[PDB]
Formats: structure tokens, C-alpha cells, sequence
């Protein structure tokens, strides 16, 4: 039984959520994995510096980032991306899947991280081949 | 040396995206964190949310589960707040009434529980179309077209198109109801392909024999049932009939679609309980724009029921009487009622 | 002979109309309906031009049976 | 250098000596504006009036239309949420040709047929020369009307792009602006009012 | 005058309209209930306003040219 609201708008309420600390971070997935509830902001006049959680942001978009870094030298040197197709076992029926926890989320930083400098000095290694096969194919040209 | 970094890069291009997807996900948590309250004296955080009211059953059934797959004991996490703020809109969409909902919202995103304008778009927005597109021939082959992208949703569902078979194809009941009122409407105009039909008895006689060349007229032996009479057709005087008939058909259909609309503003201020703008705007503007323009619709509606030659009466005009019904009071040159 | 995959549907499909269309136009021309020829100009003999007009369609019929096997084969 | 000056210098010195001329022969009276009056076709003047009132009609309209448009266009482009709300501007310059439409509706149902006999007429003289000056009336207040209207909305494009409070303030500009084509509606409606048909 | 056809027809359409409010389904019911009963209507609107000013006309067709059978 829902009301249909094509007539007028839908029925609405707010919501007060006491969430405890240390099931927060895993209790934000699954009110995410719902998605019909629109949080307004509470920590308004507060600078976005200020604000809580910012190095857990700081962390996280340097590794997207470095994947940004990592998808712009995949189009050079043409490879197709993969683009694993099944976008159902986050999507989908049962509403539920485990969040990755902590440990896969740091894997995930230092493997990023270990790799950037890895690609940037293979890629500075063959670009001083380059730089130096280009003078001397014109001084072919030229004898 | 071109080798083995392409090898890595090989190794990298397979499974980046499955990274990328679980880094977007565990920001967006920390940046729906972000907006929260946090409190030190205890470790509690506090948050707020706007929610329709049929999920609060939802709410606590998949909250439920969560605290099921782990094992704690939390005191009610959940507590609906009575408020005072603006919630969100929200209207249901169901693949039908979607286009037509993506169509009004494109001009503007409605007030809380005022009455949704896509309703009514969903036939007054093609029949409006049709009335400009009145061919049986042309909306034909627009239903074809639009069947053609109908029959198989399911195919193209999962494809990247590009922002022209986009538009093409989020609106493609827009285009059959399009295709099927402009097949009625140009069955009323007696239009197929620039050419009339000759599916009834005509209600115009003509005479009786002509040399090749005179210039003869119809007696009117009648009325035609659907549609415009197919006596019509070369006839040298056909733009003169046509024009008159559906200006006339184009002012009442105005008429009745602004006087339609006018009243979502009663059943607006009669549900919020605003009885001062019910006697403050809904009455002043009611009197004013049916006394002025409705009466030239009845007018015209009433010049229709009238037989003038038999009567023996002249037929005025509508547009001198409505130009001196403003610019000279009073004096009426030809007689209505 | 590059691809010729893109340019059997435009040419299928205009058959198709085609047939229908100048069929019932001839059959219209046929039985003289006082709307083709019902005034002193264009026409003036009635099956003569519905003649000519239903060998536009058989040619149109043997377009669209053409151009409809070469689709058949992606 | 300046052609169109020394064009308008050449036609002026040229109608002064003719006159003179025509002066110094004692024969003033052979440049005779008022025979040409009645010596002149009616419809010619009926006719001039329509097509001229709904081409200048017309004319204001895509003026105003560009004008508001291009601004609207450029201030979109960082703040794309101005379209929807200043449509009502280019509706603004869009209903002036509708208001030509209207009088050319109401004058071509006076061009009916004379006779040879009382051809030039009263009442055919005042109709073609109420028609010519009530379709020229109309037409111009239009044109005016259209360009004043495409330059306050185009500067109404600019100040709701600032931010969203300012639309409200400017758009009461426009409806003073619009009120002068229906003025020029109303009295091009009044000119032609006691003006029969051509019998 | 025979405005009464009008008249009769438009009881026919106005009578199975308001046969449908009390008919329609349950599943959504805003949807049919309203889609239905404003197509009757303007579909209904169109011809009654072509039936009419067809019913006393004050012009004829001419057709100058016109083969004499």
C-alpha cells in the first residue's frame, strides 16, 4: 500500500538518526544502498576545511587521483579499458552486500601509491628513447 | 623498455574499474558523513533526513537486518521529528507518465502538494500537437516511427547513443500519442497526404449540367457527419471557408484549455486552506476573463446555431462587435440576440 | 562492395512505401474517382496513366525484393 | 567621400531648382500634391498599409528577439538555469507580431471590389488613406516596441545570471515596455473604425 | 436546428465518462482516471465544434473548371 502522488507530490517526513560511532562508517552503506532518503545539512557556517572527516577525503581522492593519472596513460598506448559488465551484484535484487572494511580500503591507498612512482619512472625511462630517437631519424633524413 | 610498462599497463587496464568503483563509493559515505553532527561526550552521531512516509516500515525492516548481521544492542535508532522546513517533491513516474513528468520539469520543480501539471500534459500536450499536425498520412507514419523504437524497450535499454536518439527515445509515448491524435485530427480536417477521402454522401449538390468552363455553385442538400465535406476541395474559395472555421476551432480551444487550467488554482487554495485568495484572486480573475472572452466564445457557438438567410436577418461580426464592445459602447450595428 | 549494410534499410524501406502507395494511387486512377481526374487538367484518359502507374510498383516490387535479400545476409 | 551625403546634397539641390523653376515660369501650381491624392489608386494605399504594418511588425519582433537571445545565450553559459525563467522575454518580443497579425486580420476584410462608376469616391478615399496610416501607426509602435523590449530583457538576462533575486526587479520593466504595441493596437483598432468597406 | 444532435451526443460521451470514474482500475488510478475522461472530451470537443459551422453555412464551393460529369 503507497500512495501513487501523480496527482499531487508524496507524503513526506523527517527523520532523526542517532547513529553510534563505531557502526557508523558500515550503517552509512546500508542507508545508501537504499536510496530514499535525502539528508539535508546540518554543519552549515562551518568552512569545509573545519569540517570532520576531511582527511578521510584527502586520502581518497588522492587515490582518485592517481587512478585518473592511471586512466589518462591507458589512452596512449591504446588498451581498451575492461569494463567488468556485471553491475548487479551492487545493484540488484536482496538490497544487500558486505562494504569492503578497512584493511581493503588501505590496500587499496598503498597499492596506488607503491604503483604511481612505479609507472611514472617506467614512463620517464621511455621517453628519453623517444627524445633521442627523433634527432637522430632527421639527421637520417639530412644524410 | 616498451615492453614490460605495457605489460604493466595491461595488467592495470584489467580490474581499474572495479577500484574505481569501490574508492567512489567509500568517498560518497564519507561525504554523506560529513553533514552530520558529532558529539563528544559521547560517540553518537546525529543526523537528519527527508523521507516519503510509505518507508518508515523500510526503514526499520532494513535497519533491522543490518543489526541482525551484526551482533549489538542499540536503543532506537530511528526517530521521526516534526518539523517546520520544506520537504522535496517527489512524484511517481511508471515508464509511462515519466516523459511527460521530465517534460514539466524541465520549466520548474513544483511546490510540496501543489497539484502536478504532468497529469493533464499527458493528452492536452499531443492533441495540441495534432491540431497543428493535422494529416492522417503524415501522424501514420509518425505512429510507424514511433513503434519502431516501442516494440523492442528492452534492446535499447542498454546502449551509449549520444543525445539526439536520447530525446528520441525517453520520449517515445510522446510520439505515439502524438502519431494517433494527429491520425484523428486529420481524419476531422479531411486531409490525407494533401487529398479528401469520399467516405460519406457529401451535403453539397451541384447543378445539373455546365459547359467546360462556367463558374457554378453547390446547393447545400445537407450535412456532412465526420469531418470536413469533401466538396471542398478545389473549389477556388476553399481558404475562405477554412480560415474562418478553425480560427474559430483555434480561440475555442484556447478558451476551454485556459479556463481548464484556471481552476487547479481553486482546488490549490482550497486545499491549503487560504480563503483569502480564493475571494482576493480566484473570484476577480474568474469574472473578468470569462465576462470578457468566454462571451465571445458563446457568441461565436451561438452565430453557428443561428440560420441567418432563412431568418432573413444580416450576420454581424464578432470581431467588429468585440472591438466596439471596448472602443464604443452601446451602439451595436447588426443585431444578435 | 565496402559494407553496403547501412544503405539496405534506406533503400528496403522506401520500396515498401512505395509499393503500397503508387498501388493504391493506380487502383485510385483505375475507377475514376472524379478527385484524380474530375476537372480538365493534368489527366484526362483514366487507365492509361494507371498503366504506367502500376508498372512503377512492379518495378518498386522488384527493388524491394532485390535489396531485401542483400539485408538478409549481415 | 560620403556618397550617401553627396547623394542627399544632389537630390536636394535638384528639387530646389525644379521648384524655383517652376516658380520662375509662373506655373507654381503644376507641382500639385493634392491632385496626385485623388488621381491615385485606393487600393494602392490599402494595400501599402497591410503588408508595410505587418512587415514592420515583424522587423521589431526578430530585433527584439536576437537581442534578448544572444545575451541569454552568453549568460547561460555558467549559469544554465536562465533559460526557462527569462522565456517570458522572448514571449514579451514575440506577441508584437501576433498584435500585427491581428491587425492585418481585421484590415483585409475591408478590400472588397468596386465599381468603375464612383470609384473615387468619399468614403473609398477616406478608406484607403485611413487604412495606409492605421497599418503604418500600428506598424512603427510595434517596431519600437520590440527593440525597447529586446533591450530590457537582454539586461534581464544578465542581472537573473548575477543571481536569482533580480528577475522579479526588471521584469516589471518589461511589462511597462510591452503596454506601448498595445497602444499602438488599439489606436491603429480606433483609426480605421468608422472606415467602410470598398463599394 | 438540429443543435440537438450536438446535444445528444454530448450526453452519450458526458453519461460513459462518468460510467468510467466508477469503472477504473485500481493500479493507477489517477492515471487512467484522468487520461480517459480529458481524451473523451477534447476528442469529443473537436467534432462538436466541426459539426457545427458546417450546419448553417454562408458560403458555397465554386470550382470554375469542373468536367461536366
Amino acid at each position: 500500500e503507497k500512495e501513487e502522488a501523480i496527482f499531487r507530490s508524496a507524503e513526506m517526513a523527517l527523520v532523526q538518526f542517532y547513529i553510534p560511532q563505531e557502526i557508523s562508517r558500515d550503517s552509512a552503506y546500508t542507508l545508501g544502498q537504499l536510496g530514499l532518503v535525502q539528508f539535508r545539512d546540518l554543519n552549515s557556517k562551518v568552512r569545509a576545511f573545519q569540517r570532520t572527516f576531511v582527511n578521510e577525503i584527502r586520502r581518497l581522492d588522492n587515490v582518485e587521483r592517481q587512478y585518473r593519472y592511471f586512466y589518462s596513460l591507458l589512452k596512449k598506448h591504446d588498451i581498451k579499458l575492461y569494463e567488468g559488465d556485471t553491475d548487479k551484484y551492487l545493484d540488484g535484487s536482496g538490497e544487500l552486500y558486505v562494504p569492503p572494511s578497512g584493511s581493503v580500503i588501505d590496500d587499496y591507498v598503498r597499492n596506488a601509491s607503491y604503483l604511481e612512482e612505479r609507472l611514472i619512472q617506467m614512463e620517464d625511462a621511455t621517453d628519453q628513447i623517444e627524445v633521442q630517437k627523433n634527432d637522430l631519424e632527421q639527421y637520417r633524413f639530412i644524410l | 623498455t616498451s615492453t614490460t610498462l605495457e605489460s604493466e599497463l595491461y595488467a592495470i587496464a584489467k580490474e581499474l574499474d572495479s577500484w574505481f568503483q569501490d574508492v567512489t563509493r567509500e568517498k560518497a559515505i564519507f561525504e554523506i558523513l560529513n553533514k552530520s553532527n558529532y558529539d563528544t561526550n559521547r560517540k553518537i552521531l546525529i543526523a537528519e533526513g527527508w523521507i516519503p512516509r510509505d518507508e518508515l516500515a523500510t526503514l526499520q525492516a532494513r535497519l533491522g537486518e543490518m543489526i541482525a548481521r551484526l551482533g549489538i544492542d542499540v536503543p532506537s535508532i530511528i526517530q521521526v521529528l516534526d518539523t517546520n522546513h520544506t520537504p522535496p517533491t517527489f512524484h511517481r513516474t511508471n515508464k509511462f507518465t515519466a516523459g511527460f513528468q521530465s517534460i514539466c520539469d524541465c520549466y520548474g520543480i513544483a511546490q510540496y502538494r501543489e497539484i502536478n501539471a504532468g497529469l493533464p500534459t499527458i493528452v492536452t500536450f499531443p492533441f495540441m500537437f495534432a491540431i497543428m499536425f493535422g494529416d492522417m498520412g503524415h501522424g501514420f507514419l509518425m505512429t510507424l516511427a514511433a513503434l519502431s523504437l516501442v516494440l523492442n524497450e528492452k534492446k535499447i535499454n542498454k546502449m551509449k547513443r549520444g543525445e539526439i536518439f536520447d530525446m528520441a527515445f525517453t520520449g517515445r509515448y510522446i510520439i505515439l500519442l502524438m502519431g494517433v491524435f494527429s491520425m484523428y485530427t486529420g481524419f476531422l480536417y479531411n486531409d490525407i497526404f494533401s487529398k479528401t477521402m469520399t467516405i460519406f454522401k457529401s451535403g453539397w449538390k451541384w447543378p445539373d449540367h455546365w459547359k467546360k468552363g462556367e463558374s457554378i455553385t453547390a446547393t447545400s442538400v445537407g450535412t456532412y457527419p465526420i469531418g470536413l465535406d469533401w466538396a471542398w476541395h478545389g473549389t477556388e474559395n476553399a481558404l475562405l471557408f477554412s480560415n474562418s472555421y478553425k480560427m474559430k476551432l483555434s480561440i475555442l480551444m484556447g478558451f476551454i484549455h485556459m479556463t481548464y487550467s484556471y481552476f487547479f488554482s481553486l482546488a490549490n487554495h482550497l486545499y491549503f486552506n487560504s480563503m483569502i485568495d480564493i475571494i482576493g484572486n480566484f473570484i476577480p480573475g474568474l469574472l473578468f476573463m470569462q465576462g470578457i472572452f468566454g462571451y465571445l466564445s458563446v457568441c461565436i457557438v451561438y452565430k453557428w446555431a443561428v440560420d441567418w438567410v432563412k431568418d432573413g436577418k444580416p450576420a454581424p461580426g464578432l470581431l467588429n462587435m468585440l472591438i466596439n464592445m471596448f472602443l464604443s459602447p452601446g451602439t451595436i450595428d447588426d443585431e444578435l440576440y | 562492395p565496402v559494407v553496403s549494410t547501412g544503405k539496405a534499410w534506406c533503400c528496403t524501406v522506401l520500396s515498401a512505401f512505395g509499393v503500397v502507395i503508387l498501388s493504391v494511387i493506380a487502383h485510385l486512377f483505375n475507377t475514376n474517382h472524379e478527385s484524380f481526374v474530375g476537372s480538365i487538367n493534368d489527366p484526362e484518359d483514366g487507365p492509361a496513366v494507371a498503366h504506367t502507374v502500376y508498372l512503377a510498383a512492379l518495378v518498386y516490387l522488384v527493388f524491394f525484393v532485390f535489396c531485401g535479400f542483400q539485408v538478409y545476409l549481415a | 567621400f560620403s556618397f550617401s551625403h553627396f547623394l542627399y546634397y544632389l537630390v536636394l539641390i535638384v528639387v530646389i531648382v525644379y521648384g524655383l523653376y517652376k516658380l520662375f515660369t509662373g506655373h507654381g501650381s503644376d507641382i500639385n500634391f493634392g491632385k496626385f491624392l485623388l488621381r491615385t489608386s485606393p487600393y494602392m494605399w490599402a494595400n501599402l498599409g497591410i503588408a508595410l504594418c505587418v512587415g514592420l511588425s515583424v522587423v521589431g519582433a526578430a530585433w527584439g528577439i536576437f537581442i534578448t537571445g544572444s545575451s541569454m545565450i552568453g549568460a547561460g553559459v555558467r549559469a544554465p538555469r536562465i533559460t526557462t525563467k527569462n522565456l517570458i522575454s522572448i514571449i514579451f518580443c514575440e506577441v508584437v507580431a501576433i498584435y500585427g497579425l491581428i491587425i492585418a486580420i481585421v484590415f483585409s476584410s475591408k478590400l472588397t471590389v468596386a465599381t468603375a462608376e464612383n470609384m473615387y469616391s468619399k468614403s473609398n478615399l477616406y478608406t484607403g488613406y485611413s487604412l495606409f496610416w492605421a497599418g503604418i501607426t500600428v506598424g512603427a509602435s510595434n517596431l519600437i516596441c520590440g527593440i525597447a523590449v529586446g533591450i530590457t530583457g537582454a539586461t534581464a538576462a544578465i542581472s537573473d545570471a548575477a543571481d536569482s533575486a533580480l528577475f522579479v526587479k526588471i521584469l516589471v520593466i518589461e511589462i511597462f515596455g510591452s503596454i506601448l504595441g498595445l497602444l499602438g493596437l488599439i489606436v491603429g483598432l480606433l483609426m480605421a473604425g468608422k472606415a467602410s468597406e470598398f463599394q | 436546428s438540429s443543435f440537438y444532435t450536438v446535444v445528444g451526443v454530448f450526453i452519450v460521451v458526458s453519461a460513459m465518462s462518468v460510467l468510467f470514474w466508477i469503472m477504473a482500475p485500481k493500479n493507477n488510478q489517477a492515471v487512467w482516471r484522468s487520461t480517459v475522461i480529458l481524451t473523451l472530451a477534447m476528442m469529443f470537443l473537436m467534432w462538436a465544434i466541426t459539426f457545427l459551422c458546417q450546419l448553417h453555412p454562408l458560403v458555397a464551393p465554386r470550382r470554375s473548371d469542373l468536367r461536366p460529369e
